[PDB]
């Protein structure tokens, strides 16, 4: 993993396994977290600050996503017709 | 200035995209991390 | 079950998940059409429930919004 | 040169970006045609 400055930013991985049959030639992945790196480059501490573009803010586009999502996820998720659905 | 959110991938993905990786588009099903997208887990 | 639960969403004032089942419930219809098990009397349902859950679920983003105090601007003139 | 796929979403995406609007990214359920996103209907 890459630290960029003490701050955890990327992953970098040579993979061996996939399903449970070996991997012939092997693979590499890297993955990028785009709003740990953007809060470093921009000073900014809170993700509801970052500058998504010249005018909008990314608190003003996922705000309420983010807020309202939760309590689907956390409270009023009906949890029977979850059940059945997963069978 | 500084990098804003979209100017970012608009960088990383032409960068990503002069080496000679294609570019394509995300999903359309709910996943929890980018490993079991059904392209890069099959 | 996709209406039932967009009706009950939307009776709780969440305006945003009340749309999203509405996307899921009206593909099941297409794709009920492309496999051809809609009759020529069912089409005139199936669009009513739709359009009216379009209809009573669009006029609630309005009433939602306009209580946070239009953040992004007023258009005026 | 010809104009390729993967550039022209590069070249329309790059113009839009200097008028003043803000890209973003896709759709996230199956949707049967291009307005009925929430991007744009609500």
């Amino acid at each position: 993993e890459v630290w960029m400055d003490g701050m955890e930013i990327t992953q970098f991985t040579y993979f061996q396994q996939s399903g449970s049959l070996p991997l012939l030639p092997v693979s590499v992945e890297i993955t990028y977290g785009l709003e740990r790196i953007l809060m470093s480059l921009q000073g900014v501490d809170h993700f509801k600050n970052i500058q998504y573009t010249k005018g909008i803010t990314y608190g003003e586009l996922f705000l309420e996503n983010e807020k309202e999502m939760s309590a689907y996820y956390l409270e009023h998720a009906n949890v029977d017709n979850i059940q059945k659905h997963f069978d | 200035s500084v990098l804003t959110f979209q100017q970012a991938i608009q960088r990383l993905q032409d960068y990503w995209a002069s080496v000679g990786c294609a570019v394509m588009q995300c999903s359309n099903t709910e996943v929890g991390a980018g490993t079991m997208n059904p392209l890069t887990f099959l | 079950d996709f209406e039932e639960e967009a009706r009950s969403l939307l009776s709780l004032w969440l305006p945003i998940p009340a749309y999203d089942h509405v996307l899921k419930a009206s593909h099941a219809f297409n794709i009920l059409d492309s496999r051809g098990f809609v009759g020529v009397t069912e089409r005139a349902r199936y669009f009513g429930r739709m359009r009216s859950l379009a209809r009573q679920c669009a006029q609630l983003w309005v009433k939602t919004r306009e209580n946070l105090g239009y953040p992004l601007g007023t258009y005026q003139e």
